[PDB]
């Protein structure tokens, strides 16, 4: 089940009363607009925090309360949410660098963190697109194939040190190989240097 | 909503120490760890030290022995407290709240940070 | 004195053009140059281009080309017009009046910036 | 060479005792407090800066007149120090030494010497970090090199080869290569190439 939104100046109380019927809560009630469309669908978790990402930049909060209600209190530039998945590394590792992000943003921009790995974007959408360029770089530097090299002569944990010094490469003492990890184009150059300490 | 506020940082000789405190407010109740990190220009925000709603206490590699991190639930405020400073923990240390939302995601507020300055 | 304004800035498409502004006012006869600079979250900030009071340009390797700083002192303004845009690009960009004093050395103003976004 | 030491001083006792150590006479509209300290022996084109500095933070401006007349119109004591560059132009630093005040916020002052040397003004732990990046750089720039010649391998390809995963460059007139270092780097490059050899 996925949600959508698109407002565009949408009076701040028709806003909440279309989420809560999509969400089957009441609401309890505030003034102001908003506007923001879902670059990709929600689901119901997400689309809930959506609401109160966007309740919040106004201003308000919300209570939970007795039997499925909500009580609404006081507390490029395009506004736009995205949910980024994210396949090979965990979600808070990227936490540190995508505050950093922010604090050079501005404001009314909100990264939320699922615990099923994926990272749901709320803001402008110059902010957003910063901070998917910079998951999806580390996600993709988290996968890179790697590769094992065995040595006839030389000692695996030496090269592993001599070329681990001056630059991803690592020794097993058992087989004595290195296991290089990159690229074709960088695993083809560090396949030739180990070749000719051979 | 969390709101946090920083003390403690200054200027401070190789070897010294200095005792960083954080007081939280807001909906206490949805912190569910605490964290310290630090910056320095041109360089990556990265993780200090981390103490859960539980307790655990979790920290980095170059700072695991030298630094602490503590509680005080009455104050409902966090420290950190530094010994051994060495010229490369020269930062900005900001103080970070991971709270729990009513949706079930987590979200991060924190403040506008403390400077650490070590000379040698 | 000096005091600077920064404009110009937004999101782009690879290969999309920007026209960035940036108004001097205050001791204009002290600036005897003016220079664009950027930086990313995470990196040094780096010379981009500048153009001397005589009007001299200097460009860095990686924008020699597709960047051009220009003038207009009627306005007291100078201009980069930025084309062939790379996600690499991507920067908040502060431009930067070096002046000299009146003890003959020389100090730095620039402005709060402009942020620049290219996505692929 | 000149010194600074004041500590909650007026402002007016402030101008009148630089005006008369400059040879200058002052004109005055003026109230404040003035505090620094000297880490270093200033001369008079640095004295006269601080001098300068130290206004612009309270609110005034310098107007240079007629015949030689000014019209005037731990971590946190403010301080000041020139600090000399030996190895590497003082302007190539400006970007980064910008980024530096930046998260440091508002009083503090880069003052660049056509002499090559930087002068620091305000607090003590803003200054000391700017100390340290100077320091830092400047030390860098001064890697003594290497001349490496080799009987065997080839110049040319051992550079290129070694040059992809890092300056390392080639003479293939005497089939040699030049590395740019330090004692611990270039000892461990040098192996490297022997092996290599
Ligand atoms: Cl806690
Ligand atoms: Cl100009």
């Amino acid at each position: 089940a996925t949600f959508t939104a698109n407002f565009k100046d949408t009076d701040l109380k028709s806003f909440i009363e279309t989420v809560g019927a999509n969400l089957n809560k009441t609401i309890i009630m505030v003034q102001g607009a908003v506007s923001i469309r879902t670059m990709t669908p929600l689901n119901e978790r997400q689309y809930y925090q959506l609401f109160l990402n966007l309740l919040e930049a106004q201003g308000y909060a919300v209570v939970p309360m007795e039997n499925d209600v909500l009580k609404v209190v006081k507390s490029g530039d395009e506004m736009v949410t995205k949910v980024v998945p994210v396949r090979n590394v965990s979600v808070r590792e990227l936490a540190p660098i995508l505050r950093q992000m922010i604090d050079s943003a501005g404001s009314g921009n909100v990264v939320n963190y699922d615990p099923s790995n994926v990272i749901m974007l709320t803001g402008r959408a110059s902010v957003v697109e910063r901070l998917t360029e910079v998951i999806q770089r580390v996600d993709h530097a988290g996968n890179r194939t790697e590769e094992v090299i065995p040595l006839d002569n030389a000692s695996a944990s030496e090269i592993a040190r001599v070329l681990e010094s001056l630059t991803q490469i690592v020794a097993d003492e058992r087989t004595n190989s290195v296991i290089v990890s990159g690229d074709p184009a960088t695993r083809d150059k560090m396949r030739r240097l180990i070749r000719r300490l051979d | 909503q969390v709101q946090l506020q920083e003390s403690g940082g200054g200027l401070v000789q190789a070897g010294g120490s200095l005792r960083l405190s954080c007081a939280a407010s807001g909906s206490i109740f949805s912190i569910n760890s605490m964290d310290w990190d630090r910056q320095a220009p041109g360089k990556q925000r990265e993780l200090v030290a981390t103490i859960t709603s539980g307790g655990s206490t979790n920290y980095a590699d170059s700072v695991k022995g030298r630094f602490t991190i503590s509680r005080d639930n009455a104050k409902n405020t966090v420290y950190l407290q530094m010994n051994s400073l060495k010229p490369e923990d020269t930062a900005v240390y900001y103080c970070n709240a991971n709270v729990k939302t009513w949706a079930g995601m987590t979200r991060d507020y924190w403040g506008q940070g403390t400077q650490v300055t070590v000379s040698s």
